[PDB]
C-alpha cells in the first residue's frame, strides 16, 4: 500500500510538462 | 450525497462564420487582412414538443495566411495576408440554449456528443476594384466533422453564459478555390472571403448526453436549475476539512484494514473510483503530484540526497544521534521498498479508506490532503535493525532498546554500532514495537518462530496474532490507526 | 434516552396485578369531535353541559370532557388539530365522501412525519411504499409529470403545465400517492394549499374514527391488497344525534378501553414535523 | 427497539472509548435563524441572506441547512410561535417595557410545554401544582379569573359579574398565567380572540437557544420568584450594528450549537412518552 | 534566556512566607482615570491633594497615586494609555454607551498583539476565535466585503463602496470580528482612523474597570456563549462623585488585592505593536 | 513554561553548537531604517526604496521585510521616538551644537526605559539613584528646578516665585534630566506642551542601533563622567554621499545584524516581567 508515495515522487516529473500546459495554453 | 442525472438531448446547431476586413490605402486597389473573426448567432427551434431559444458562438484556430500582392506600384491588384482554412484549422461552436438541461451544466461526471458533419462552401466575393475588370473570389470548401465536445462560456453583454463546446474538425472539399481574374487557381480549402456563401446559417444535428450531480442531502428531494456557481461555492476552510478527515476515522475498521493495507495501491489503483467531475478527473493524479513535490517529507528526501552527494565530495546525549538518525530512517522508508508492514503501508490504507467515502465538489482538496497525510500521519514511528539475534530498536522520539530474539530483555545499547548497520542491513518497521512485544510475550507466551515473524513484521504473523483476537495487537494496531489525525 | 435496546425480561406465571401510577395529570381527558349538523338537529345548547354532567355518572371527572364542533368532514380534514388525549371523531357518511373520509381516517388514525416541498426549485421523489405526499389548503389541484431518466417528462411537458396529469383537484386534503422510483414535478398553487411529504409511522391509537353512517368503507390503507378492520375504526347506525350521543356515553368505558393514550405529541398536530 | 418503557442502563465507567471523536453536527442538522423585521431594514439589503449562507457554508453547514424565518416583532412572533426545526437560534432585541413579554415567549420556546385544552363556558379551573401554568395565546388577550371557594362562591368576585374579575393580562398576545394552585376559578377572555390551554412544564427544550441583543439580564423563566436561574442556551450579547450580530453568530456558531442540543423529545426513543 | 521549559518543584507543607502587602504598597503606584464630570460635581481643586493625603493612611506615599482625567467614554475609548503601576478606570453608565464601555473593557482588560493593517493594498483574514480588527480614531466607518476566492465579492462589488456591508459607522473604538477565513476588503476612512489586525493573549491583571452606575453589561469576551464575571469588573451604585472616591479609597487594599501588578508593560499603550 | 520565575539554567561547556540562524532572522525578522529627509533630499530619486528593497533582497532580507522610515531632523525624531520595529537602525547626521541633544536621543533609545508619569502641580519628587532620570518630551519643554530643605523650604529659589527657580533646560524637544539623588525638587513645567516622566534605567535596548554620519565619538549615553563606554550598537561612518552610506549599510547588514539583537522584552521569555 505504501506504494503509491513512492509513485507519486518518481512520477513526480511529469508536473513540469503539465504546468508547461498550463502557462502555455 | 451527490446524486448523478442523465440530461441528453437531441439539438440542432445553427452558426455562421464571422468575416473581418481592413483596407489598405492608396486608391483602393489593396487589402491588408482578410481573416475570420468569432461571430455571435441567435435562434429558436421546435424538439420535444416546446420552443427551445439556443445562443450560439462559432471561432476559428489553426488558419494559414496566404498572400499575393501585385507589387509596390500604387494599383496593381493584391491582398497582404489572405487567410484560409485547410487541415489544420479547426472550428469551435460555442452552443447554449434556455432549455433545463444548460441549468444544471455546473458539475459534469460526464459529456459526449455525436452529431452530422457538413459541408461549408465559399461564397463569391468580387473585391472592390475602382475601374477595369472585376476580380472575382469563388470556390473553395471544407466539411466539418465532429470531434470531442468540451465546457465552456459565452462573455455575452450581459451575463456569462456556461456553455457547451463543440470542436469540429475540418476536411478540404471538391471545388478549387480560385482568385480568377488573377493569378491564383486550384488552391483547395474555404477562404475567409465569404466563408458563409449568403446562407443564413450553416446547421448541425446531433445528440449529447450529459451526466450532472445536481447535490442531495435527501433521498425523495433531487434539485432543479442548480445555482451553486462558483460565484456561490467557497473555499471550504483549512481547518474545517482537517476537523472532518479526524472525524472520518470514527468508523475504521482493525483486520479491514491491514487487509487493504497489504496491497500494491498505484496511481490508476488509488485515484480512480472518486466520485468526482469531469474538470478533476481530468488531471487529479497530476494534481497531487504537484503539491506532493513541495511537501517538507519530499524536500527533505530532495535535501538527504542533496546532502549525501556534496558530502562525496566535501572530503540525554544519545537521544539526538538517535533522533536525527531515526528521521533519516524514515526518508529511507518512504523511498525504498522495504519487506516490513512498512507504516507508510497503514497511512496510505487509511487515507484510501478516508477519500473513496468522500466526493469532490467543484475544488480538487485532494493536494493538502493526500500530501499532508503522507507527512503527518504516524507521528512518531519506530525501526529496528536485528543481528545475532540481538536486535537494536530506535524511536523517531529519541528512544532506543537492544533487546534478544529468544527472550525479549533488554541490553545496554551500542552507538555507532546501531549506525554503521542502519545504512546497510535492511530496516524493519516496528508495528509491533518493543513495548507490546514484551506485553504479549509476558501475557501470552510465544513461539521462536512467530516471535521472529513479529520481530520481521511478518504480515503472516500478524494477522494470525489479530484473528486471534489478541487484545495486546489488537488495541496496539488500533492506536497506529489512531495517529492518523493530520 | 429510554434505553430502547436492552431486554426486558418478563414472567408467565406471576402475577396479574394493578397499574401503579403515573403523574402528569389529574387523569385522562375525554374528547368529542362532532360536526356542526349534531348542534343544528338537536337545538340546544346546554346540551355540551347535559353531555358533561351524563359523562360524570360514568366515571369522568367534570374537567375532563371537551367538545370539538367541526363543519365538516372536507373542511376539517384540513390541518386537523387533535388538541387532547383520548379523541373520537363522528364522522357522518355521504355518498361521494367516501375517499375524504379516508384520507381523514388515514391522516389520524396513523401517526405520520410529514417533511417540507418546495415545489417551485426542487422534483421529488417517494422512497417506498410507506412514504405518501399530503397536500392540505383551501384548494389542493396538485399536477404532477413523471420524468424519465433523461429529465423529459413522460406523457407531459415539464415546461407546458397543460400537459401534467391531475392525481387529485380542488380537495381540501388530498393523500396522493405517486409511483415510486420515478422523479415528479409538481405543480399546486402555492398561495393557498402546501404539500408535504409524509412518512408513515405506526398507528396513532389516542383517535377513533366513528363511521356515523353507512357501510364499511374506510380503507386507511392505500394499497389495494390490503384492507384491515382495525379496533378503532368504530361504525354506529343511526338517525338522530342525541342517540348517537347517548350510546357514546354510554359504552365510552369500551370506547376508551379500545384506544390507548401513550401514543400522545406535545403539538396537536396531527404529524410531526421534521422540517 | 424497546420503547415506551424505562428500563435502566447500565455503563462502565473506564472504557477507552478511543474510536470516539466528535460530532459533526452541521452535516446533517438544520440551522434556523429567527431575527426582527427591523434587522433587515438596518442591513438595507436582500442578497443578505444568500451572503450569510455562504458564511454558513464555509463554516460548514450544507447550501439547504441555513433557514431564516423572520418575524414582525417580538410579541406578534410570541403569539403561537411554533419552531418546527432543527436548530433554533431566535435574536430577541430587548427594548424596554418588554421585559415580560420577552421572559414569557423564552419560557415558552425554551421549556417543553404539554398542554390541554379549555372550555371556559363549561369547568371550572385549578392548577394542580408547581409545573402548572395557563398559556394563553392571541391576537389580544384579556384574562379576568374569579377564585371560587369550596362553596363556589366567589371570593372578591361576584360569579355572575365578570366586572368584579380580577384581571391578570389585557392586550397581551402571550400571557403565562399562574394563579393560586389549588383554588377553583372561573375564566373570563374573549373567546373569539384568544385561545387558553391548561399547560404542564416538562423539562428543558433544548432544541431552542435565546440571543439576547439588547440590554442586561432579565430573563426569569423560571415563574418562581426565589429561582433565577442563567441556563446556558440564554445568550446575551451587546450590539449598535446588525451586521456586526450576524458576524459574530455566524463566526461563533459553532459554540452554540454546543451550547444547545437535539430536541429530545423528537428522538426515537420518547416514541411511546410525549413524542413531538 | 529563561528556564521556561524546565520545570519548577514546590513542597506542599512550605510555611507561609509573611505579607509582601507593604512592600507592594510602598513601591507601587495607583492610577485613577475618572470623567471630567466628576470633578465638575466635586467643585473642588484641593480635592486631588486631599485623596492623596486620605490615601497617605491608607499606606500609599505621597508620591505614588495618580490621577488622569479623561473627556469622556467614548473619547478615551481612542488609543487608551495605561500609563501606570496600578490602573483603575471609573466608567459611567449610561444608556446606549452599553457596547462602547464593552469595547474599551475588552481592550484595555486583555493584552491585545496589533499587527498593522494596510487597508487599501491587500485583503485581510481572520486566524480566529483569538483575533479581532481594532480601529481607534477621531471617527471610524469599517465597512467589510468579503470576497470568494477568485476575489469577487458577495452581497457586494469590490469597486462599489455603496454595496459593502458597513460593521461599525462613526465610533471612536470598534472592536469588529467578521467570519473566519474570509478575504476581506475593508474601507475606513483612513486618514481619521487607523485599523489595526490585534490578537487576544492572556488577561491584563494591572486594570480593574469600576462601572459607576447600572446594570452588569460588560461582556468582555466577544463569544456570545460566555459571559464571564471577572473578578475585575468592579460596579457600585452612585449618586455623589465624592462618595464614590471616598469608597475607593477605603477599599483600595482590595481592590489592589483582586489586581495584580506583576502584568506591567514597559509602554503606555495598550496592546503590543508588532510590525 | 513557567513565565515569571528566574529559575536557574544548567548547561554544559562541551556541547557541539549548533549551525547560522542568520537565514532565520533574514526569513522571519524585519529590518527597518530611520533616516533624515535631507537624505532623500540629496538622493534626488524617488524610486529609491524601491531600488534599496530590491538590493536588501539579494543581501536576503524578503521583499516585506524592510521598512524605510524617514524624519525631518533629529530634535523632531526625539519627541515620542516609536520604534516599533524589529530590527531598527537611526541614521544620524551630526552637526555642531546638537551633541548633547544627539546624546539625549541615544541615551533615550538605545536603553530601555520603565518610567512612571508625574503630576508637578501636586507632589515633590525625588531622584531614587544612579538609574533613575526625569525624561521631557514635547514641542517645547523648558524644566525649571527648585531644590528644597528637608523643611519644604526652598534652597536657591522659592517656593512661590517660579521666576527663582533654577532652569535645567529651555526649549528642549527631549530632555533627560538629572539631580541630586534624595533631596525632594519642586518642578515647573509647561504643562500644555511638554509631558515630563519619573524614569528608571532597566538594561539595554537589543533592538536600536545608532549609526552617526557625522564626526567622532561625542555620544555619551551614561550621565556618569567617569564612565564614557562604547557601545556595539552605537556606530559611526564618514561620508560625502548619501548612496554611498545607504550602500555601505547594504552591503554590511549582515554585520550590523549580528552586532544588534532581537529585543528581550519582546520575547515570551520576558512574558510577566516587563513585556513591550
Ligand atoms: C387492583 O384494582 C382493584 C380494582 O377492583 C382493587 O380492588 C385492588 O385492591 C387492586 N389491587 C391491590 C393489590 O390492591
Ligand atoms: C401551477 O400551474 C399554474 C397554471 O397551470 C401556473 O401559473 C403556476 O406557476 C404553477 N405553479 C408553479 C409553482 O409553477
Ligand atoms: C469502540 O471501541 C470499543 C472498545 O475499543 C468497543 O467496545 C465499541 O463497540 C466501539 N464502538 C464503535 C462505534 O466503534
Ligand atoms: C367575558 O365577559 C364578557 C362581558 O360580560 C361576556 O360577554 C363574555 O361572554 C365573557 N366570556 C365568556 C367566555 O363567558
Ligand atoms: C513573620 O511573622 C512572624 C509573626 O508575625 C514572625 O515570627 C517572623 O519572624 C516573620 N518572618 C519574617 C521573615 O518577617
Ligand atoms: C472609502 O470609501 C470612499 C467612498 O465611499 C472612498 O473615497 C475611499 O477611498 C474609501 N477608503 C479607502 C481606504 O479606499
Ligand atoms: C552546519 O554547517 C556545516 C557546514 O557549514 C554543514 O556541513 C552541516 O550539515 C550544517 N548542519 C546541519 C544540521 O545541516
Ligand atoms: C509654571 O509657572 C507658570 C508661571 O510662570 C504657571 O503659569 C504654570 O502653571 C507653572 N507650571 C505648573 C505645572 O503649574
Ligand atoms: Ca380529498
Ligand atoms: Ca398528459
Ligand atoms: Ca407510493
Ligand atoms: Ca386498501
Ligand atoms: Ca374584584
Ligand atoms: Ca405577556
Ligand atoms: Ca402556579
Ligand atoms: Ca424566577
Ligand atoms: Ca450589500
Ligand atoms: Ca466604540
Ligand atoms: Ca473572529
Ligand atoms: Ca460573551
Ligand atoms: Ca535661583
Ligand atoms: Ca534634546
Ligand atoms: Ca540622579
Ligand atoms: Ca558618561
Amino acid at each position: 500500500a505504501s506504494l503509491i508515495y513512492r509513485q507519486l515522487l518518481t512520477n513526480s516529473y511529469s508536473v513540469d510538462l503539465y504546468d508547461e500546459i498550463e502557462q502555455i495554453g | 450525497l451527490w446524486k448523478e442525472m442523465q440530461y441528453n438531448r437531441d439539438i440542432i446547431i445553427r452558426f455562421k462564420f464571422g468575416n473581418s476586413i481592413v483596407k489598405m490605402g492608396g486608391l483602393g486597389y489593396k487589402w491588408s487582412e482578410i481573416s475570420y473573426k468569432a461571430a455571435n448567432y441567435q435562434y429558436n427551434y421546435l424538439r420535444d414538443g416546446e420552443q427551445v431559444t439556443a445562443h450560439t458562438t462559432c471561432s476559428v484556430n489553426g488558419v494559414n495566411n496566404f498572400s499575393y500582392n501585385g507589387g509596390f506600384l500604387p494599383t496593381d491588384f493584391g491582398i497582404s495576408r489572405y487567410e484560409v482554412i485547410k487541415e489544420n484549422s479547426y472550428v469551435y461552436v460555442d452552443y447554449w440554449d434556455d432549455s433545463k438541461a444548460f441549468r444544471n451544466i455546473v458539475y459534469v461526471r460526464s459529456l459526449a456528443a455525436n452529431l452530422n458533419s457538413v459541408r461549408c462552401t465559399g461564397g463569391s466575393y468580387h473585391f472592390s476594384l475602382p475601374v477595369g475588370a472585376w476580380p472575382v473570389i469563388n470556390g473553395g470548401a471544407v466539411s466539418l466533422h465532429f470531434a470531442g465536445v468540451t465546457l465552456s462560456t459565452q462573455f455575452t453583454d450581459f451575463v456569462s453564459l456556461n456553455s457547451l463546446r463543440f470542436r469540429f474538425s475540418l476536411t478540404v472539399d471538391e471545388p478549387p478555390f480560385s482568385i480568377l481574374r488573377t493569378r491564383t487557381v486550384n488552391l483547395y480549402g474555404l477562404p475567409a472571403a465569404n466563408p458563409n456563401n449568403g446562407n443564413e446559417y450553416y446547421e448541425i444535428s446531433g445528440r449529447f448526453s450529459l451526466i450532472s450531480l445536481v447535490p442531495t442531502n435527501d433521498d425523495y428531494q433531487t434539485p432543479i436549475m442548480n445555482s451553486v456557481t462558483v460565484r456561490q461555492d467557497l473555499e471550504r476552510q483549512l481547518t474545517n476539512l482537517r476537523e472532518e478527515f479526524n472525524s472520518l476515522s470514527q468508523e475504521i475498521a482493525m483486520a479491514q484494514l491491514i487487509d487493504l493495507a497489504l496491497l500494491p495501491l498505484d496511481m490508476f489503483s488509488m485515484f480512480s473510483g472518486i466520485k468526482s467531475t469531469i474538470d478533476l478527473t481530468k488531471s487529479m493524479a497530476t494534481s497531487v503530484m504537484k503539491k506532493f513535490r513541495k511537501s517538507k517529507l519530499a524536500t527533505s528526501i530532495s535535501e538527504m540526497t542533496n546532502s549525501l552527494s556534496d558530502a562525496a565530495s566535501s572530503a540525554n546525549d544519545i537521544s539526538t544521534q538517535t533522533s536525527t538518525i531515526g528521521k533519516k530512517l524514515r526518508l529511507k522508508e518512504m523511498i525504498t521498498q522495504t519487506e516490513g508492514m512498512s507504516f507508510d503501508d497503514i497511512s496510505a490504507a487509511v487515507l484510501k479508506t478516508k477519500i473513496d467515502m468522500s466526493t469532490q465538489i467543484g475544488k480538487n482538496t485532494l493536494p493538502d490532503i493526500v500530501t499532508e497525510a503522507s507527512e503527518k500521519f504516524i507521528p512518531k514511528r519506530s525501526y529496528r535493525i536485528l543481528k545475532d539475534d540481538e536486535v537494536m530498536e530506535i524511536n523517531t522520539e529519541g528512544k532506543f532498546f537492544a533487546y534478544k530474539i529468544n527472550t525479549f530483555d533488554e541490553v545496554p545499547f551500542d552507538v555507532n554500532k546501531f549506525a554503521e548497520l542502519v545504512t546497510d542491513s535492511p530496516v524493519i518497521s516496528a508495528i509491533i514495537d518493543f513495548k507490546t512485544l514484551k506485553n504479549l510475550n509476558d501475557n501470552y507466551g510465544i513461539t521462536r518462530t512467530e516471535a521472529l515473524n513479529l520481530i520481521k513484521s511478518n504480515p503472516n504473523m500478524l494477522r494470525n496474532f489479530i484473528n486471534q483476537n489478541n487484545p495486546i495487537i489488537r488495541n496496539r494496531i488500533e492506536q497506529l490507526i489512531l495517529q492518523c489525525k493530520l | 434516552n429510554y434505553g430502547l435496546n436492552i431486554p426486558i425480561t418478563g414472567s408467565m406465571d406471576t402475577v396479574y396485578s394493578n397499574s401503579t401510577r403515573e403523574e402528569v395529570f389529574l387523569t385522562s381527558t375525554l374528547c368529542l369531535y362532532y360536526p356542526t349538523e349534531a348542534s343544528t338537529q338537536i337545538s340546544d345548547g346546554e346540551w355540551k353541559d347535559s353531555l358533561s354532567q351524563m359523562f360524570l355518572i360514568k366515571g369522568w371527572p367534570t374537567g375532563s370532557v371537551y367538545f370539538k364542533e367541526y363543519s365538516n368532514i372536507v373542511d376539517f380534514s384540513v390541518d386537523p388539530q387533535l388538541y387532547c388525549d383520548y379523541n373520537l371523531v363522528l364522522m357522518k357518511y355521504d355518498q361521494s365522501l367516501e375517499l375524504d373520509m379516508s384520507e381523514l381516517a388515514d391522516l389520524i388514525l396513523n401517526e405520520w412525519l410529514c417533511n417540507p416541498m418546495d415545489i417551485t426549485l426542487y422534483y421529488y421523489q417517494q422512497s417506498g411504499e410507506s412514504n405518501k405526499w399530503i397536500s392540505m389548503g383551501s384548494s389542493c389541484t396538485v399536477k404532477v409529470c413523471p420524468l424519465n431518466t433523461q429529465t423529459l417528462g413522460i406523457g407531459c411537458q415539464t415546461t407546458n403545465v397543460d400537459s401534467f396529469e391531475t392525481v387529485a383537484e380542488n380537495e381540501k386534503l388530498a393523500i396522493v400517492d405517486v409511483v415510486d422510483g420515478i422523479n415528479h414535478k409538481i405543480n399546486l398553487t402555492t398561495t393557498t394549499c402546501t404539500i408535504r411529504n409524509c412518512k408513515k409511522l405506526g398507528p396513532r391509537e389516542n383517535v377513533a374514527v366513528i363511521q356515523v353512517g353507512g357501510a364499511n368503507i374506510l380503507d386507511i390503507t392505500a394499497d389495494p391488497t390490503t384492507n384491515p378492520q382495525i379496533e378503532r375504526m368504530m361504525r354506529v347506525n343511526w338517525k338522530r344525534w342525541w342517540q348517537v350521543f347517548y350510546t357514546i356515553v354510554d359504552y365510552i368505558n369500551q370506547i376508551v378501553q379500545v384506544m390507548s393514550k401513550r401514543s400522545r405529541s406535545l403539538n396537536s398536530a396531527a404529524f410531526y414535523y421534521r422540517v
